[PDB]
């Protein structure tokens, strides 16, 4: 069966509100569009949604909700979708999703560590092994012992229930795999994840990361570069494909959202200014200039340059951290010998006479 | 090399100076006409024995001291083993002495050369740098550096020509080769003569044609100097400025953030950093890696406000860890460099 | 087809928060229960929801939402439901409702002046003519409203079987609408947004079902419940009213609270299953904490003698009118005549005895 | 009727008073023994001719004036056409005059009766109220009202008995009927006698037995009086009080908010309103609608604090729009009624 997997969108997310607010909604829709269009053209069988689908988990805008449900429909039009909402509890949204689950087969909100048996477009029997954030309060006392033991208990549970599968069994999780750059969070060991699953769809991480190949674990990441901390990222969904006879295979669907670029300067001066202006003028994406030695007073580039979203000041130590030999010497005579050796049929014949000329000039000088 | 120490006495422009080079940029300034320009001359003299200002060795004696000898010692690391050299020279005595004693881990100096002619041979044998090239490499005159930057392609290929090889030697090889051909053309044996003529004349043409080899040599400058220039512009500019050269447009293509830009547009401190970087790149592609550089202030009339700004922007050169000393003449440039060295009236104050 | 129609619900509505807060939820559920149970026992074909289903239109409690969706399911279990949410209600309820509409046939949120064609339990083709609160200057507003009606009319004529008009307004900020403006070709016009039941007109049958619980004392004299309408092709619409059975209200009016008044209030509240509000005019204390003592005394007010008489209304029947005064003997004359086969004779000897005593007196 | 005006002179208890009844509830008070009780007597004597204190007409002359006549006029609406009556009476002259002249829309009085006996007939013919009943109807003595309320069923049926008909007349009909039977029993003709006896004796038994006619008659009051009492308790109590009647219990069972309650439990002002309401209901079911009432304060010893409270609660009677005048003896009751009328020493001050 064919699967379109998508990671947290951050619908209605306003970027850089501290410097220059930008409504990403337009861009975000365009990427979603391209993704959905690829899902249809590819005739996928199952669609997975994980991570932060809404940017604001405490107070989603009406429009943001409108967009979410909009794309949930477009999604269902192509194939059954399964949503695993994590750490999200607004206006009984989880309550919403639960209600729709019950009145439909084309959509299913999994919101409990208890497994659910969905059914794909082409009829494939998929068993979802869920592992969301946990409802209610564990408490401070139980987290050190209760918190890890409880998590372990859940995994032992998902394992047993995974073996009892029919066709395929997809694990879905909302957490942070232990060993990442770190970006309350839930840390989970890769070994703890069930091995018997055909695919483990994760989320809640902006940047795409293929954790492991067995069982195939993937973070699809966002569809737009939410901030400059990810200007070097490729954004898009992941199209996995599970088959019985053969191991899982997956492509990556490029969303192609506006690009970011950080311009680093030592100090903003007349030359710097011209450089910034010249660059931003021919750059479709968003720009952030960073500098060390102060060049203040500084002209209002933001007021002039409408696509200059942020101007920062990284220390020489930090600018080098985030930014992540011997030279051969050749005498003129040697280069000459080398040339007379490649650009002519016979070299040596010329070298013998040349060394005689060099000997004659050396002797007739001292 | 890495100059560690340089004790000069009665050397032209100097009376008695004791300098100890330290890591990072070094700046030396003093009353015009003394110490600044002469100090470096001394360091060039201590190694080979020719200097730059005068041909005859004896002319390098200070005017202020007559009938007196000029002594100068010099320690310098080069290859993981530091050496030491002390030459003395008296105009009156008509005698010049020297000695290339290497400093051991034990602290005891070992003999390598006695005569000044021997010390020269041994020094040139170290890092394969002849005095001819050394003069045009470790010493970077600001006037010529900045000029090389905004230079035309023809004047550029020229600069590259008279740095890897003496123009005189080329002309002399020229005339000698032309003379041999004249000899042949004028005169079994006849077949051997025709074979020699054609073969000697062809090689001649291969050397002579600026179209062919001279062009490839210029390529060596492009492929390698830029290659290294880019790295310098990265460690000093944080990946801001990248330099490439195109012959048709004229000069060296300069790009700021992927966007080309006239070099005249850059601020002084940028012209300096970029120019010096390309300069060290050329100097090193010709003489291998260098652990020291001498640059003297050019004091272009309209460059004064910049003098204080250029000083701040050039301070980045300290990040290279090379022993970089500036030979500035004006106080404004001299001030903003923590490590200063003033030489007044021949002595250091 | 059979239709069960229920007006505004006001879920999670707390009554009398200014005096003594009362969580109506319990009562409100019991009434909804009785209503739904009647809908099932009656095997209705279509279920209509209008007016304020949620009490708070800006911030519905989680429980209130829980209850709403709960009863929406119970509702659908019996027959397809069509909800017309008024614009007063909170927005996430419009996007939600829209989504469910699309994934189901058993429920349909109409939220635009554009007609929708639903399908009943028994397969009847019903066409809904919607007219919600226009979302998102007064003379153009009325023109705008009148235009939508012209639109609903044209679209109503193109019906298949039945055509039910649904509207959220106030029959002549609120939206005033003339009865004539409503399409006449519709088989039934379900309205809402009014607590008190009111049969506007019989052609086309226009009804406000009203709330299922008495939300305040301004409606203590109201009957609460849904309306079960029944449309047929051959015959005109007929409709019953389903009684909710919600707790009753009672206002006790006093001139002044005194020792007697207090005893009266205590005695009444003690034997009253509903909620009580005492109203008085003359200054009376210094009153004891009746609410503290009487747990079902929700409100104590002070209506002016002018206002207490206005709200009271008029009950002049059998009063200030002539009374048939009857004298003792003419009533005797009458009692005898009715109660004996032959009266006239006894009547005659009586008047003779009367004449005899009269004469022997003066 | 609606008494509009009542000019009394030298009538017992009064010397010269001019009263003009107005819409609402008036309250007349004065020094004990004068004006208060006597004022009403005068009004009841202006209609027929016989007061309620004395039998002989002439006895109604004031003691303070001897050999002098007592004049009294009286205007009163009744049926949409107002009438006027003026009688004069002198003990000395042994002559009594009267005249029932009706007041026209034109303002001119029309003759209806000349002799006092004629004015009586005409007045009684108006609204079919004999003096006998009038005394027991429009004049409500507080003592008897409150008593009727908490009265037993036997004493109640009695009250209803001696208000619609004179007890004396009943006894006389009794004796006459018994005499006829004795005559028959003592004495074609014999068959006619037996037919008369049985028929006269049966009617006798029907009228005589309390169980039947006496029982039914009582129902009219409970079915009619209560019927009307309920309406009064609604317009005056705002639907609070509602009384009915029941033998099983004490009698007039009274309910407050659907809940029965002992009448003794009610406050004074409630006993008053409820009692007066039932009283007007009985008075009206016997004499048709009445547009006026005279009530005098009872001054029960323990009723003083209440006197001021009762005054406030009885003020509701004003809502009936009837001409209701109180004949109070104590000042405390008299004070809290906007419309006061004090009669001191026979005259009004």
């Amino acid at each position: 069966m064919k699967i379109l997997h998508t990671s947290d969108w951050h619908l209605g997310v306003t970027s850089w509100t501290s410097s220059r607010p930008v409504d990403r909604r337009e861009e975000l829709k365009k990427a979603l569009d391209k993704v959905v269009e690829e899902a249809e053209k590819r005739e996928v069988d199952l669609i997975l949604l994980t991570g932060d689908l809404l940017h604001s988990r405490n107070n989603p805008s009406v429009v943001a909700l409108h967009d979410l449900l909009d794309y949930l429909k477009r999604m269902m039009r192509t194939a059954p979708v399964v949503v695993l909402p994590g750490n999200h509890d607004w206006k009984g949204l989880k309550l919403f999703g639960n209600f729709v689950t019950s009145i439909s087969s084309d959509i299913t909100f999994v919101m409990s560590f208890e497994p659910v048996d969905v059914e794909a477009k082409r009829g494939q029997k998929v068993r979802i092994l869920p592992f969301p954030y946990p409802d209610e309060s564990e408490a401070l006392r139980k987290n050190e012992g209760d918190f890890r033991f409880f998590l372990e208990s859940r995994l032992n549970k998902l394992y047993e229930e995974a073996l009892k599968k029919e066709d395929f069994a997809i694990f879905m999780g909302h957490f942070t795999v232990e060993g990442l750059a770190g970006y309350r969070e839930i840390i989970i060991n890769r070994a703890l994840i069930p091995s018997v699953v055909d695919y483990a769809a994760l989320g809640h991480i902006h940047s795409f990361r293929e954790i492991q190949k067995q069982p195939l674990t993937i973070y699809p990441g966002s569809l737009i570069r939410i901030d400059f901390g990810e200007e070097a990222d490729e954004k898009g969904a992941v199209f996995v494909e599970l088959k019985r006879g053969e191991p899982p295979r997956y492509e990556r669907i490029d969303a192609s959202p506006l690009p970011l670029k950080t311009l680093y300067y030592k100090k903003i001066d007349t030359s710097a200014l011209k450089s910034i202006r010249d660059f931003c003028r021919n750059f479709p994406g968003y720009v952030r200039v960073v500098y060390e030695e102060d060049s203040g007073i500084l002209p209002d580039l933001m007021g002039e340059i409408d696509n200059l979203v942020k101007i920062e000041r990284k220390s020489r130590r930090e600018i080098e951290e985030v930014l992540r030999e011997e030279l051969d010497k050749l005498d003129y005579f040697e280069l000459f010998k080398e040339y007379l050796k490649k650009r002519e049929e016979n070299h040596e014949k010329l070298l013998k006479i040349l060394d005689e000329l060099l000997d004659e000039v050396k002797k007739s000088e001292a | 090399m890495r100059p560690e120490r340089l004790t000069v006495r009665n050397f032209l422009g100097l009376k008695n100076v004791d300098i100890e080079f330290q890591s990072g940029i070094t700046v030396v300034e003093g009353p015009n006409g003394a110490g600044k320009s002469s100090l470096f001359e001394a360091i060039s003299f201590a190694l080979f024995g020719n200097g730059i200002r005068y041909p005859n060795s004896y002319d390098y004696v200070n005017r202020n001291a007559v009938d007196g000898t000029a002594r100068l010692v010099f320690q310098f690391e080069r290859g993981g083993k530091r050496y030491e050299i002390i030459r003395e020279i008296n105009a009156l005595q008509r005698k010049h002495n020297a000695k290339l004693s290497e400093i051991l881990e034990n602290g005891k100096k070992a003999a390598i050369a006695a005569k000044p002619t021997s010390v020269k041979q041994e020094v040139e044998k170290i890092l394969g740098i002849e005095h001819r090239t050394f003069i045009r490499t470790v010493f970077l005159p600001q006037g010529e550096i900045d000029k090389l930057l905004i230079s035309p392609p023809s004047e550029i290929t020229e600069i590259i020509s008279d740095v890897f090889q003496s123009k005189e030697t080329l002309e002399k090889l020229e005339k000698l080769l032309k003379e041999k051909m004249k000899k042949l053309e004028n005169e079994k044996k006849l077949k051997e003569m025709s074979d020699e003529y054609n073969n000697l004349d062809l090689l001649r043409k291969y050397l002579f044609d600026k179209s062919n080899f001279s062009r490839y040599f210029t390529g060596r400058v492009l492929e390698a100097v830029l290659k290294r220039t880019k790295a310098y512009l990265d460690i000093l500019t944080n990946g801001r400025f990248d330099i490439d050269f195109d012959d048709e447009k004229g000069g060296f293509i300069i790009k700021d953030w992927g966007i080309e830009r006239p070099a005249r547009g850059l601020s002084g401190g940028e012209r300096a950093l970029i120019s010096i970087s390309l300069a060290m790149s050329l100097a090193e592609v010709a003489s291998g890696r260098l652990d020291a550089f001498f640059i003297d202030e050019g004091f272009s009339s309209l460059d004064t406000e910049n003098k204080e700004k250029i000083a701040s922007v050039l301070k980045e050169l300290e990040r290279l860890n090379k022993v970089i000393v500036f030979i500035t003449h004006d106080r404004e440039f001299s001030e903003a460099f923590d490590r200063k060295l003033r030489i007044t009236g021949g002595v250091v104050v």
